[PDB]
């Protein structure tokens, strides 16, 4: 296996629907 | 700098590291690595220390470094 790093994102007016 | 890397061990010793902050909530770590395992979140309990790892720990809670180990076992 190949190493595997996944990075965690952080925790509108645009908005149509 | 302030990005950790934790290394997530699955049953089969498959390795899945994870760049977090201090600050992260782990539920978001839980949900990766099940979705990549393709399998329900709820289906897996992830342990640091053998301990449960809660949805709003975070790794300054848990008193995490830098390349510690999360186990993930079948709930």
């Amino acid at each position: 296996a190949e190493e595997r790093v996944v990075v965690i994102s952080s925790s509108n007016s645009s908005s149509r629907y | 700098g302030e990005y950790i890397k934790l290394k997530v061990i699955g049953q089969d010793s498959s390795e899945i590291h994870f760049k977090v902050k201090m600050t992260t909530h782990l539920k978001k770590l839980k949900e990766s690595y099940a979705q990549r395992q393709g399998v329900p979140m709820n289906s897996l309990r992830f342990l640091f220390e053998g301990q449960r790892i809660a949805d709003n720990h975070t790794p300054k809670e848990l008193g995490m470094e830098e390349e510690d180990v999360i186990e993930v076992y079948q709930e």
